């Protein structure tokens, strides 16, 4: 696949073509390179956060029969009674080379829906439960921020390799078998100027010999 | 100096009787009397036009891109003019100047002079245009027979050292500078943050030096190590410890 | 338009000349008037003008390095912005990208048949090109010092507030025949008018 | 997306109710599920599809072994909004599922 | 020589003919035949022959219009798929790749030694071409008229429900001179296939 026509001036444009193709790449797989750290260090925390959540998720779990024990049974006093959020959540953006990365916030807007719950038998296990579980979604927020940062990398470090190498295998040997197209058609040129420049001078010597 | 003039009004075949005389003066201060000879050839782009037209003169017919076919010979008896020789203690360099056409070093006048002298130094218009004096750039410019002319005795033991280091970490600075544009200030840590400062002083303190500051060697190499005390040891790893123990401490 | 530089009547010409204006078919496709681009064209007669730029206008020789130094490095984060985008771009580059596009449209931009602009003489020249690098030098001189624990303009509260500063400069190109001795106190007007804002 | 939801368990929803993520606007629906022994597999579909398809979720709880039914209809949610978890039951210890977008 | 239409023989002749059918390698390369390229072949007898194609056959003028607007606009979109992709692209973009894939498939590509393609008259001409594009212009009307409301056809559904169909319309080349009256009857039994199928 050849582009233009050869003039001696679009061998210097075809070049030129071929510069910003070459610094394509490598301004853009470092960019590459520098999504793909921070994708591979998201994982890690990803990982190491994981078997955390775990853990808290066991000692709250745990702190659940606690309260159990002291303080008759909560599965329909507490599931009856919700009407607001006391937990919420606001999307902030973040961003590493030019990619804006979804993150989340949270805060409370506490207004206590389980002000008095328990309050004659337990009430103690309560409110221990209740820091046991407000931590956990402190930490699960957590978690999502890198969760929701870790699904949008990686369909936007695809895109970027695709570009690198689309830049590798479809434009750059199209320009450089271009530019070998654009040598070799200004070497027959020189050829036909040879050819015709020695002509003359065969046909000077012969007038010349007569003369 | 030996000055030798060639306008543009007197004739272009005086253009090349002019570096075979200055060549023949150079050849009799050399090895005839015995001193050190430093000759400058500019320009040498414009000599092989003046090669060029006394060629079509004879009727001859031209070569690759209207240059003659014995032009890699008639630059060879004006290039190979040089060295030194056996029982004289005189000798001959040449630093022949000449300019590129539309900045191509696939043209035969910096092609045909690149087969037979021994390494380039590069001016660029990159440097011209950010007020850089003199813009040179030292990535793709090469000096084949450095590592002969420089040692112990010559200039001082650390300079086959210094000029590899610094070599090294304007590469690697300028490969950081981009990151700067594309990535983030931010996201580039600290040592490569080091780099860039080391950019920003090397070629306004090292390659920039203006028109009338005549650094010597020595002078030369401490500028140098100036740029290298800024970063800390462990990162030098061109220079050798038995000479990085001196000339980092100052 | 063509045989940029290697062509036979360009190429032996530029061996003898001393000074040439490369006139640009691409800024003439985007009609920037005049099209003499500044990155191939030269002058030589730098070296035997500053004798006179040392005795009649002191000003100017600290300016015209700066002021071409602005416009390359523009040119070099052009071709970043294309590529990667605005987006991930620094402080002290964004500083360069909003000065050298005013240096494009008022100080490089001039229209031949407008009454004013057809003839700009040097007192003009170094006039208005020493506002527009002072303004440089004080928005450099505001981020650099300033940063990472003073709250400092990262540059988009300064583009909204200069508004009518930035509008003074644009306006500098306006001044004429008319004036010599108003242009010229118009042009300290607007420089007092700067000191203040990076006071603040 | 401001509420998080959780579909959970029934020992799971109670205590991160008590933590003060739970919401309920009469209108349009709980932003939470419990899932007991005699819910069938649909009933989980649907309520997923609805905190997918609603505004405010941000984040879906969900225990694991609740996922592990529902796993073909969140293998196909591939967006970066809402974020879904899979946090470990009373019984049932940990892990799959995210690591399907990693290997 | 060397398949380079940049020729002194060949481009001597180009200003002299009318009609032009340039031949591909990378259509030889292929076992695509004939290999002439639709892109670069044209002819100047069109303006000569559409006042016979207004007594004879009065409906194919429309159609040629449409048919090489269709193989130009899968040029324009084949440049997109082999850089950024598949998965990107529009509704009414993925009929015209597969419509216009139809095209090369059945209409363009011949075999000449088979007993009913060695010679195919007009009205075989005509005739399917005429279901090629109601076919790209009802799925048209899925795409467009139901836009983005209803849960509506978005092609993936058509490719599976008119299997049969495509099958019909992938096998119009099959009719030899052994019947001449049924198949003009056969292209409109292909078409009221093609007229309720979008009803349902």
């Amino acid at each position: 696949r050849i582009e233009i026509f050869p003039s001696r001036m679009a061998q210097t444009i075809m070049k030129a073509r071929l510069k910003g193709a070459q610094t394509g790449r490598n301004l853009l797989k470092k960019k590459s390179d520098a999504l793909t750290l921070r994708f591979r260090q998201i994982l890690k925390k990803i990982i190491e956060t994981k078997m955390l959540m775990g853990e808290v998720m066991r000692e709250a779990a745990f702190s659940l029969a606690e309260a159990k024990f002291t303080a008759g049974d909560f599965s329909t006093t507490v599931i009856q009674n919700v009407n607001k959020a006391q937990v919420k959540i606001r999307a902030k953006k973040d961003n590493v080379a030019g990619v804006t990365l979804p993150v989340f916030e949270h805060y409370h807007e506490g207004t206590d829906s389980y002000e008095l719950t328990g309050l004659a038998r337990g009430g103690e296990q309560l409110a221990k439960l209740k820091r046991n579980y407000a931590k956990a979604v402190e930490l699960l927020v957590e978690l999502a921020s890198l969760q929701t940062s870790f699904v949008t990398l990686d369909e936007a470090i695809k895109i970027t390799n695709r570009r690198v190498n689309a830049i590798e295998h479809v434009i750059i040997p199209r320009i450089e078998r271009t530019l070998a197209y654009i040598i070799t058609e200004l070497d027959e040129r020189e050829r036909e100027e040879f050819y015709r420049l020695k002509k003359i001078q065969e046909k000077k010597k012969i007038l010349k010999e007569k003369s | 100096v030996c000055l030798f003039l060639n306008l543009a009004n007197d004739p272009t075949i005086e253009r090349i009787i002019t570096p075979r005389l200055a060549l023949t003066t150079a050849e009799f201060l050399a090895y005839q009397c015995e001193k050190h000879v430093l000759v400058i050839l500019t320009d040498m782009s414009s000599y092989a036009e003046a090669l060029r037209e006394v060629s079509a003169a004879r009727e001859e017919v031209p070569g690759r891109r209207g240059f003659p076919g014995y032009m890699y010979t008639d630059l060879a008896t004006i290039y190979e003019r040089a060295g030194r020789v056996e029982g004289r203690n005189g000798s001959i360099t040449q630093i022949p100047i000449l300019t590129m056409p539309n900045d191509d070093i696939t043209h035969p006048i910096p092609d045909l002079t690149g087969y037979i002298t021994e390494g380039q130094i590069y001016v660029d218009r990159q440097l011209h245009n950010r007020q850089i004096y003199p813009p040179i750039n030292v990535l793709p410019s090469l000096s084949r027979l450095m590592k002969s002319a420089i040692g112990e005795g010559m200039t001082r033991k650390d300079h086959a050292d210094v000029s590899n280091q610094l070599y090294a970490c304007y590469a690697i600075g300028k490969d950081v500078q981009a990151m700067k544009a594309v990535v983030g200030e931010e996201a580039l840590t600290s040592d490569d943050l080091l780099y860039l400062e080391f950019l920003q002083k090397f070629e306004r303190n090292f390659i920039a030096q203006g028109p009338y500051e005549n650094r010597t060697v020595y002078e030369t190499l401490d500028i140098g190590w100036q740029l290298l005390r800024i970063f800390p040891k462990e990162m030098l790893k061109r220079i050798p410890q038995s000479t990085l123990s001196e000339f980092y401490p100052r | 338009p063509g045989g940029d530089f290697s062509d036979p009547v360009t190429s032996a010409t530029l061996g003898i000349v001393q000074v040439f204006w490369g006139l640009d078919k691409k800024l003439a496709q985007r009609k920037h008037f005049p099209s003499v681009n500044w990155l191939i064209s030269y002058s030589k007669y730098m070296r035997a003008l500053d004798e006179y730029y040392d005795k009649h206008f002191t000003e100017f020789v600290p300016l015209r390095t700066k002021a071409k130094e602005i416009l390359q490095e523009e040119e070099d984060l052009a071709e970043i912005v294309q590529l990667v985008g605005k987006a991930s771009l620094a402080e002290t580059d964004k500083i360069t990208l909003e000065v050298a596009k005013l240096i494009k449209d008022d100080f490089l931009q001039q229209n031949g048949y407008t009454p004013y602009d057809r003839f700009c003489p040097f007192y003009k020249t170094v006039g208005m090109l020493s506002n527009m690098i002072a303004f440089y030098d004080m928005a450099r001189r505001a981020v650099e010092t300033t940063a990472q624990s003073d709250n400092k303009i990262t540059w988009s509260i300064i583009r909204e507030h200069m508004g009518e500063i930035l509008y003074k400069l644009s306006s500098m190109k306006f001044k004429d025949p008319v004036k010599d001795g108003e242009a010229k106190i118009k042009a300290d007007y607007a420089q007092l008018l700067e000191d203040m804002q990076n006071a603040f | 997306g401001k509420l998080i939801a959780v579909i959970g368990d029934e020992d799971t929803v109670t205590g991160f109710l008590l933590g003060g993520i739970g919401e309920l606007n009469k209108n349009r629906h709980p932003n939470f599920l419990v899932v007991e022994k005699d819910t069938t597999i649909n009933e989980i579909e649907d309520t997923f599809r609805q905190f997918l398809n609603r505004d405010d979720i941000g984040i879906i709880l969900i225990n694991q072994y609740i996922a592990e039914m529902v796993r073909h209809a969140l293998d196909a949610h591939q967006r970066s909004i809402p974020a879904v978890l899979e946090i470990p039951s009373k019984e049932h210890p940990y892990d799959a599922a995210k690591d399907s977008i990693l290997r």
